[PDB]
């Protein structure tokens, strides 16, 4: 019933300019912040903007300050951003995600748009490690990845599945809450620096990349990935 | 503003070791620069926010009751000075500034209070206390 | 005469050792935290180790802990570098330098005073600061603008500006990065913050024909520093 639905993806030079649009449906626009993600093709998840609920605070990550401007418009339940100066680096799925709060830090994205794909063609001072960068699995087996951030995080840290061509899916908030839906299988445990995502019997609708996320201060920051892939017969 | 610089150099007698013996423990609160005439009610939300942050039984426990009460005087002060001089915005900017100390609440609790912990928040605020008030 | 004066340096076999020292003067010297910051050739400055004020609380580079040891005499005004099993890597200037952070907002980690240097000579995640230009060629009575970025955001826009001129001690410019130091004119302006900073000199004085190096110490140590544009004069021949 809740709706992110991602237009404005296009094919740009390098310089020109793009407005991207999220529109949204089936929950309270105007109580919530949210934000702009990207996805370089091949690469891991990168936050790219908050906007407040009221429309007055603003927040970039370094790469696109000055450049991008993300704006909202609480009547028409639409979200912006519009894309300015536009360079390769700027090559990504963008994706829309509605944040847990007024404001941002200290909660979650959820949930996330479709995508929408731009085109151009022709910084964090807390580190997140996550580990393994994949691994092989059976159907039955425990999976254990784990996320570990540069300075403490309290328990700022969420988790969430992509699954490829798929916009991703929050599972764990606030480092062991259970999103409602996702199955008990899935939990979380962690507090300050290190944290853990395990899943207690694996499915095969469980192979899929999941992401660690902290929350706990701007920029917001994912980890690396964690590709969930078969095992060979042994 | 010489409220300002007053309320600094009580903070900076307030301090009790050299963040030098601490300097492994450098940590971001993400202080909400993004959100500092319209800034009036988010400085006062800031101060209010020191003031109760300092007035803890931890803070009592922490630092010197004589300096602690005339740093009381200064906020005080400071929250007179502000009251003398849309909605939804100033809702949004003041729930961004109680973020950020609630990860300072946090961390000292975390911390177990450590005079480490302490003189790394002292230090926080001089710094976040110095750009709010744009002195 | 406040100075820093290095000694000690010598032509040493790699495993071998030398005892470096530093006389500080004009100055009540055991009321600062010092340290020690070395140049190879070609290569950028480099923080080796920090001691404080009183000589209980010291921290090294990690290439260099369990080799060398800092220590420092307050009756003497002296500071001290015991610096043991030398590799070709330990071959530079060594630089004693008087650390200008103070106990009230804590920022310690940048230099107000340094030494020339004593020479070492060998026989045979970090934040990176990226600065541009290399080199900048200009006429006298022109401007330059010279820019540090960082691979990380620089805590509490701790970021130093220094000036190094040949046969001289580096000198503080910059620190905070937009305050300027005691003595340093306004024709010298610091900006910027996050990742992207810039020193601008508005019309250069032929003093002012120099190598300029930035310095974040806004991360727990190491402090580390940019490579250094040099500004200088573009000669008519
Ligand atoms: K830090």
């Amino acid at each position: 019933e809740v709706q992110l639905v991602e237009s404005g993806g296009g094919l740009v030079q390098p310089g020109g300019s793009l407005r991207l649009s999220c529109a949204a449906s089936g929950f309270t626009f105007s109580s919530h912040a949210m934000s702009w993600v990207r996805q370089p093709p091949g690469k891991g998840l990168e936050w790219v903007s908050s906007i407040s609920a009221a429309g007055g605070s603003t927040y970039y990550a370094a790469s696109v300050k000055g450049r991008f401007t993300i704006s909202r418009d609480n009547s028409n339940k639409t979200l912006y951003l519009q894309m300015n100066s536009l360079r390769a680096e700027d090559t990504a799925i963008y994706y829309c995600a509605k944040e847990s709060d007024r404001v941002t830090t200290l909660d979650w994205f959820d949930p996330w748009g479709q995508g929408t794909l731009v085109t151009v063609s022709s910084a964090s001072d807390i580190q997140m490690t996550q580990s393994p960068s994949s691994l092989s699995a059976s159907v039955g087996d425990r999976v254990t990845i784990t996320c570990r951030a540069s300075q403490s995080i309290s328990s700022y840290l969420n988790w969430y599945q992509q699954k490829p061509g798929q916009a991703p899916k929050l599972l764990i908030y606030a480092a062991s809450s259970l999103q409602t839906g996702v199955p008990s299988r899935f939990s979380g445990s962690g507090s300050g620096t290190d944290f853990t995502l395990t899943i207690s019997s694996l499915q095969p609708e469980d192979f899929a990349t999941y992401y660690c996320q902290q929350s706990y201060i701007t920029p917001l920051t994912f980890g690396g990935g964690t590709k969930v892939e078969i095992k060979g017969p042994f | 503003s010489l409220g300002s610089r007053r309320t600094l150099m009580l903070l900076a007698q307030m301090r009790r070791i050299s963040l030098f013996s601490c300097l492994k423990d450098r940590h971001d609160f993400g202080f909400p620069q993004e959100e500092f005439a319209e800034t009036i009610p988010v400085l006062h939300e800031m101060i209010q926010q020191i003031f109760n942050l300092f007035s803890t039984k931890d803070s009592s426990a922490a630092w010197d009751e004589t300096l602690l009460d005339k740093f009381y005087t200064e906020l005080y002060q400071q929250l007179n000075d502000l009251e003398a001089c849309t909605p939804l915005m100033k809702e949004d900017s003041i729930l961004a500034v109680r973020k950020y100390f609630q990860r300072i609440t946090l961390y000292l609790k975390e911390k177990k209070y450590s005079p480490c912990a302490w003189e790394v928040v002292r230090a926080e605020i001089m710094r976040s206390f110095s750009l709010s008030t744009n002195l | 005469e406040v100075q820093l004066v290095e000694s000690g340096g010598d032509l040493v076999q790699p495993g071998g050792s030398l005892r470096l020292s530093c006389a500080a003067s004009g100055f009540t010297f055991s009321g600062y935290a010092m340290a020690w910051v070395r140049q190879a050739p070609g290569k950028e400055m480099q923080w080796v180790s920090s001691i404080s004020d009183d000589g209980g609380t010291s921290y090294y580079a990690d290439s260099v802990e369990g080799r060398f040891t800092v220590s420092r005499d307050n009756s003497r005004s002296s500071l001290y570098l015991q610096i043991n099993n030398l590799r070709a890597g330990d071959t530079a200037v060594y630089h004693c330098a008087r650390d200008h952070g103070g106990n009230d907002y804590g920022d310690f980690g940048h230099f107000d005073l340094w030494g020339r240097g004593t020479l070492v000579t060998v026989s045979s995640s970090e934040i990176v600061l990226t600065q541009s230009p290399g080199t900048l060629s200009l006429s006298p009575g022109e401007g330059a603008t010279l820019s540090c970025r960082a691979s990380q955001r620089v805590s509490n826009n701790y970021l130093a500006w220094y000036q190094h001129r040949p046969g001289q001690a580096p000198r503080l410019l910059i620190y905070g990065a937009s305050s300027r130091a005691t003595g340093i004119p306004d024709r010298f302006r610091g900006s910027g913050s996050g990742t992207d900073f810039t020193l601008t000199i508005s019309r250069l004085e032929p003093e002012d024909f120099a190598v300029y190096f930035c310095q974040q110490y806004g991360s727990a140590p190491p402090w580390t520093f940019g490579q250094g544009t040099k500004v200088e004069i573009k000669g008519p021949f």
